[PDB]
């Protein structure tokens, strides 16, 4: 039962950011630290999932084949909307035989210069919106990013990376199964882009955490 | 004839009898015209009150010459296939993968004994993310894309017509376009009116829809 942490995701001007760690855990034990978590579904989307990785490997084939063979026979290319409906109904169809895909998916893409992103969960609710997240991200990461989108008018694609990686920051410290090493995919002109793993700055100097201050019996 | 009774027998020169047979069911039918330009498909037919005009989804119409019992059948089936198609897509079920399954489902009932070919042929006319398609379906299962066309009753001549004219199709107006599927459907042929012809249509911005007689009388 190798499970993924926390995904998190942003819509920005032009286009929306997915984001999360390598690591695929076991329990507590962090088993595989280099695991690619995010999935390319056809021209336009991607999807990537907390809980367990097995149930998404199983789900994200199952979507990639009817996407990848639509294309091939005539019907044209699924767009993210369409995407999305599609593994709603399948969440839901499991749920109600009483054999669930545990995971909890977020998806994003680009079509028509149009940024989606949206979140289905284990029983079959979906949400769109302009940040989504699923994990300890839904406690941790939404309030940034909710704060940071208050602005009017929206965010620039380096804003949205700026907030994505505080984010990204305190799940490290925050949360438990974790790493520091993550990925951010990027939908933007009609296309998705997975970047190359990066590591974000922590903190661990302040005074408060000396060992003097700390300690239990002075 | 010993080789004309069932589907399942060839005869010596290669030729399927019981399914060129259905076919006539078709060619006996009333006639139907389809035509289209870069944004409409339509549907005119030749009533002979009866249904020979159906709407499939949102998007997608039918006319039938022949058998309407098996018109009906054929209609059951692409409802459920669209309706099918939305509920896991929340968009329009493909035009080319209506006419696949239709083609797939005549076909099986040309080649085992216990079935029945379909004596019934459709003008399915739609719209969809590629544009307007109208296609004909025959009861050998094949399915032919046209730009226009025409079947049942002495529909030879509306074929004629519409062979003079189509080319201008794709420039014209969705009021001449009606008027050019309406000579076609004359040329099949009383005279043309509210209470015995059916226009239907379907294209960009417009869902399909039989013109109800308030509408179709500016036409007709």
């Amino acid at each position: 039962m190798a499970s993924g942490g926390s995904v998190i995701g942003v819509k920005y001007n032009g286009g929306v950011l997915l984001a999360c760690d390598t690591l695929l855990s076991y329990g507590s034990l962090a088993k595989w630290p280099n695991i690619p978590r995010m999935k390319l579904v056809g021209a336009y989307t991607v999807m990537c999932a907390t809980g367990d990785y097995a149930d998404f490997q199983e789900m994200t084939t199952m979507i990639e084949n009817h996407v990848n063979r639509q294309q091939m026979y005539g019907g044209g290319a699924l767009t993210p909307n369409e995407v999305f409906c599609y593994l709603q109904r399948h969440v839901y169809h499991k749920r109600s035989q009483f054999e669930p895909c545990l995971c909890r998916f977020v998806v994003a893409g680009c079509h028509g210069g149009e940024p989606f992103l949206g979140g289905v969960d284990d029983v079959g609710t979906r949400w769109t919106d302009d940040c989504v997240a699923a994990g300890y991200g839904a406690y941790v990461a939404l309030p940034l990013l909710r704060q940071a989108l208050e602005k009017p008018g929206g965010l620039t694609r380096e804003e949205a990376i700026r907030v994505i990686k505080d984010c990204l920051r305190v799940l490290f410290y925050r949360e438990c199964r974790a790493i520091n090493k993550f990925q951010i995919a990027d939908a933007t002109s009609d296309m998705v882009s997975i970047g190359e793993p990066f590591e974000v700055e922590t903190n661990w100097e302040y005074d408060g955490f000396c060992f003097e201050k700390t300690a239990i019996i002075r | 004839n010993q080789y004309d009774t069932n589907t399942t027998t060839w005869s010596p020169t290669g030729r399927l009898f019981q399914v060129e047979y259905a076919n006539e069911a078709v060619n006996n039918g009333s006639a139907a015209v389809g035509t289209k330009n870069k944004d409409f498909v339509v549907l005119t037919a030749l009533k002979r009150y009866q249904e020979k005009v159906f709407k499939l989804d949102d998007h997608v119409g039918m006319a039938i010459a022949g058998l309407v019992a098996d018109g009906r059948m054929l209609a059951r089936f692409v409802r459920t296939e669209c309706m099918n198609y939305r509920y896991m897509h929340d968009s329009d079920n493909p035009l080319p993968l209506i006419a696949e399954i239709v083609g797939e489902k005549y076909q099986r009932h040309i080649q085992f004994a216990g079935k029945r070919p379909f004596g019934v042929g459709l003008l399915i006319a739609g719209y969809d993310s590629t544009g307007p398609h109208l296609y004909h379906t025959v009861p050998s299962g094949d399915v032919f894309d046209f730009k226009a066309t025409a079947m049942g009753l002495r529909s030879q001549a509306a074929r004629t017509y519409l062979e003079k004219h189509f080319e201008s199709f794709p420039d014209c107006g969705l009021d001449e376009l009606i008027m050019h599927a309406l000579k076609a459907l004359a040329a099949a042929t009383a005279e043309l009116n509210i209470k015995n012809t059916t226009i239907a249509i379907v294209g960009k911005g417009t869902p399909f829809m039989v013109l109800t007689e308030e509408a179709a009388r500016k036409y007709l």
